[PDB]
């Protein structure tokens, strides 16, 4: 059963590199949400400050 | 943040499961052949690994999982209805009168 | 029996087919999904009353 | 015929030296030479090439259809389905005006000649290339719905009017209300002929609350079968909103007074009062094109009594339950329960052994994947929803009053 | 089934682009009796009413899948059956034909399963399309009751987590701007 | 039987038997199916405000 033992510890290595990589995926498209409502923020203050510029 | 921690956690966990499986090849390969009680809880404690949930348990989990998710849908709804009132507010000065 | 449970002595009815008095045990632990429907549906008919009348 | 060689050669210098701008604002122009010379479009067809000439060839078509003396319609509609297959149409949506006439002429000739089956598969090409976006909503859908209606062919419709289209188009203000009336009207009609009485409801509901300063025949039988529907899905008249209309809502009550009565005793909850009632005014309804609404208004009230005896029994024999909602014996009972049942609008079982139907509440204790793949869509939609609210509020953040105010 | 909706979708299809404006014989009759199949009681109906008569008259077999069709309406299964194989269907409806008769089976199947706590043998014959002997031993194998004595049947009535990460993380990303 | 068509009795009657069964509905179920009906509604007022929006927007009404 060492084998066994084995091949069980692997299991549960590669699960919980598997929810390592989930989880980092998370913290990439958390990243990439958060750029993007900056971008959209950016934007909104660009347009306003085109329109003070053109009164 | 949350997510993060989750992460240290299952990092440290995993790093215990590391030393777990390196301590058993090197038993495997050399060192005390069987170190008694350690390699057998270990062994038991690999067994116990699948756990096996009962159709109580399942039941809960998707209860909570449920009502959870409808405080969820709760919160999207009165954020959505707020955008909607704003929305609503700002076109009523866009062309509306009164 | 029947005095005490129009009494609110007794949490429970009775069943006079089988001879039998069965008590609410009352172990669900909720009344609080009753406040959370309540507030859900009073909140959202006065959401959707001051659309109607903002629109 | 020397103007028109003009017209063609001024169309090919603005198409081939890249003048987008100018070819618009040429066909956008008086164009008098175009309105009355004739005999010589053809040769302008053929002697124009594609894509932006296509455009040019679109007015050409256009003036045709303008005319009573349209040309065989075996060949027009070949070229016409030439153009729309080789359409290069990056700058129609300036013309939308033009293009919406075109279509309007062409439905016309359609109702005319009886034949709606092929319109459906045109005015659909027509309803993509000019359209920007998904929700966008445009006068051709109004006469896509009638071609589905009248050809009786409404699988086209469907996925069109599945998607909710929060953008009307002015057509270079050529866009009447009557357009917007028709196709909320038609697509309605189209709903109710699937058995979607929630979507045909709410599309009835949106032709009433249309502000209109005159009352118009479409819309008054538009609410006309907003009451149907409404009687059917939810047994009731649903009120109208607050944010309302304008004296459409006015005029349309005393005007369709019948309706209401019908209403009022389908209140009631008596079959046998009801069927006497449309007895009575046979000939009242019967100018809708449908009958069978009424029936359906009576086949609903049996499956409202039926529901409400669900609330109210566990367990009910046949011969009780025909004798409550008046039918004619157990047979018909036990048909309508399994009837309902197949349609997924009753949870309840019938023992024939002692003639018992046995009902049941929602088997749904809500700890199923399905009721959260469920809410998860709905989530999906609400956040889709929350997007498209934030982008149009977005929009009007960028208007000139709002910035005015605020500086 | 999922053949019968891709070929549905192209009979659809191809009488939306009829050249013209009328469909083969073929193509009609494959509509009619693929909307049978789905139970589409409504298209199958306006359809009938949108084929002109002169089809209908050269064409008697579209009459008798639109009786078939009546009788589906009536629900009257009897009925359904004997004028599903009273009729013969050509090489492009007999398949067709033979997948409503299993729909019909499958349908009736379960209308008595889920309604029917208890069912005379031959109302439950009568309902299958088949006589009442076999139709015993083919619900005593599919673990149902009957008594001999009265001839009534007791019929018995019967996420992965990527998209859950992924569903969270858009409840996250909506309420977090 | 009238008086639960009109309410407050909360009973079932089982005509079978003749035994009148009282009704105690779960609370979390009811909840959840009017929670869903109120996000239906509430997602039909919204797609009638958004309608109605593009129709004042881009001034659409009977002349």
């Amino acid at each position: 059963d060492i084998n066994n033992i084995v091949k069980t510890l692997h299991e549960w290595c590669d699960g919980c590199e598997a929810v390592l990589l989930g989880i980092e995926q998370q913290v990439l498209r958390a990243n990439q949400y958060k750029e993007n409502h900056n971008r959209t923020q950016q934007q909104v203050e660009a347009e306003v400050t085109n329109i003070k510029k053109t009164l | 943040e949350h997510l993060i921690a989750q992460h240290s956690a299952i990092k440290m966990l995993h790093s215990r499961v590391k030393l777990i499986l390196e301590y058993v090849k090197a038993s495997e390969a050399g060192e005390v052949p069987f170190n008694h009680e350690i390699l057998r809880e270990a062994y038991a404690l690999c067994h116990c690994l699948p756990v096996l949930s009962t159709d109580k348990f399942k039941t809960d989990f998707y209860d909570q999982c449920n009502d959870v998710g409808l405080m969820a849908y709760l919160g999207t709804i009165t954020k959505t209805c707020n955008t909607m009132n704003q929305f609503v507010n700002k076109f009523n000065v866009l062309y509306d009168r009164q | 029996l029947v005095q005490c449970i129009l009494d609110n002595t007794i949490h429970g009815r009775i069943d006079q087919v089988n001879q039998l008095l069965e008590l609410d045990h009352q172990k669900r632990g909720g009344a609080r999904y009753t406040a959370l429907d309540k507030w859900t549906n009073q909140l959202n008919s006065l959401n959707q009353a001051v659309v109607s009348k903002l629109a | 015929a020397s103007a028109l060689e003009q017209f063609v050669n001024s169309v090919r210098q603005l198409s081939a030296q890249g003048q987008m701008t100018q070819l618009c604002e040429l066909i956008n122009k008086s164009g008098e030479l175009l309105a009355k010379n004739l005999s010589h479009l053809d040769t302008v067809l053929g002697a124009l090439d594609v894509q932006e000439h296509s455009l040019g060839v679109l007015a050409v078509l256009f003036v045709k259809f303008s005319m009573p003396s349209v040309p065989d319609f075996e060949t027009l509609f070949s070229q016409v389905q030439l153009f729309i297959s080789t359409c290069n149409g990056e700058h129609i949506r300036y013309a939308t005006d033009t293009f919406a006439g075109l279509c309007h002429q062409l439905t016309n000739a359609l109702v005319e000649r009886k034949q709606p089956l092929r319109g459906i598969g045109i005015l659909k090409q027509a309803i993509d290339k000019m359209q920007m976006n998904t929700n966008q909503l445009t006068s051709i859908h109004a006469d896509l719905c009638q071609l589905c209606l009248l050809a009786k062919c409404f699988k086209p419709a469907l996925p069109y009017l599945d998607v909710d289209m929060m953008d009307i188009c002015k057509e270079n203000g050529a866009y009447d209300a009557k357009h917007f009336l028709c196709y909320y009207y038609y697509g309605g009609m189209i709903y109710t002929g699937l058995k979607n009485f929630e979507r045909a409801l709410y599309f009835y509901e949106q032709a009433i609350t249309t502000p209109a300063m005159a009352v118009s025949h479409i819309m008054l039988e538009s609410y006309k079968k907003y009451i149907l529907v409404s009687l059917i899905l939810l047994g009731k008249v649903q009120q109208l909103p607050k944010y309302t209309s304008q004296i459409v809502g006015r005029f349309i009550k005393p005007l369709s007074n019948a309706y209401h009565e019908l209403a009022q005793v389908y209140s009631t909850n008596n079959p046998s009062e009801l069927r006497n009632l449309v007895n009575k005014h046979s000939e009242t309804f019967t100018r809708d094109n449908n009958m069978g609404l009424v029936k359906q208004c009576l086949s609903s009230l049996y499956k409202k009594n039926i529901q409400r005896l669900t609330k109210t029994f566990l367990t009910l024999s046949l011969q009780d339950m025909a004798s409550r909602v008046q039918l004619s014996g157990p047979q018909e009972a036990e048909k309508y329960v399994l009837h309902m049942i197949e349609d997924g609008e009753i949870f309840a079982s019938i023992n024939q052994k002692d003639g018992m139907v046995s009902f049941h509440d929602n088997p749904e204790k809500y700890n199923n994947p399905a009721m959260l793949h469920n809410i998860d869509q709905e989530m999906l939609k609400c956040i889709e929803l929350d997007e498209r609210l934030k982008a149009m509020d977005q929009e009007i953040t960028v208007n000139p009053q709002f910035v005015q105010k605020s500086m | 089934a999922f053949s019968f909706k891709k070929l549905l979708d192209q009979c659809e299809n191809q009488e939306l682009e009829a050249p013209g404006g009328i469909a083969t014989p073929p193509v009609y009759g494959q509509l009619l009796a693929l909307y049978l199949l789905h139970n589409d009681m409504n298209n199958a109906r306006y359809l009938w009413k949108r084929i002109p008569p002169a089809i209908k008259s050269a064409n008697s077999e579209l009459g008798g899948i639109w009786s078939v069709g009546q009788r589906i309406w009536q629900r009257d299964f009897p009925g359904i059956y004997t004028t599903i194989n009273a009729h013969q269907w050509s090489e492009t409806v007999q398949p067709i034909m033979e997948a409503l008769r299993d729909a019909t089976r499958r349908r009736a199947f379960a209308l008595v399963s889920q309604a029917y706590t208890s069912i005379i043998a031959d109302d439950f014959a009568a309902f299958v399309g088949l006589p009442v002997e076999e139709a015993v031993k083919g619900i005593l194998e599919q673990g149902w009751q009957a008594d001999s004595t009265t001839r009534m049947v007791l019929p018995r009535k019967p996420i992965p987590n990527e998209q859950q990460l992924a569903r969270l993380t858009d409840y996250v990303a909506f309420l977090e701007n | 039987t009238q008086l639960i068509l009109e309410g407050l009795i909360s009973a079932r009657v089982d005509s079978h038997s003749k035994i009148l069964y009282a009704r105690d509905v779960d609370q979390r179920s009811t909840t959840f199916e009017k929670s869903l009906l109120m996000g239906k509604e509430f997602q039909r007022r919204a797609k009638a405000m958004m309608l109605r929006a593009a129709v004042l927007r881009n001034q659409i009404h009977v002349k």
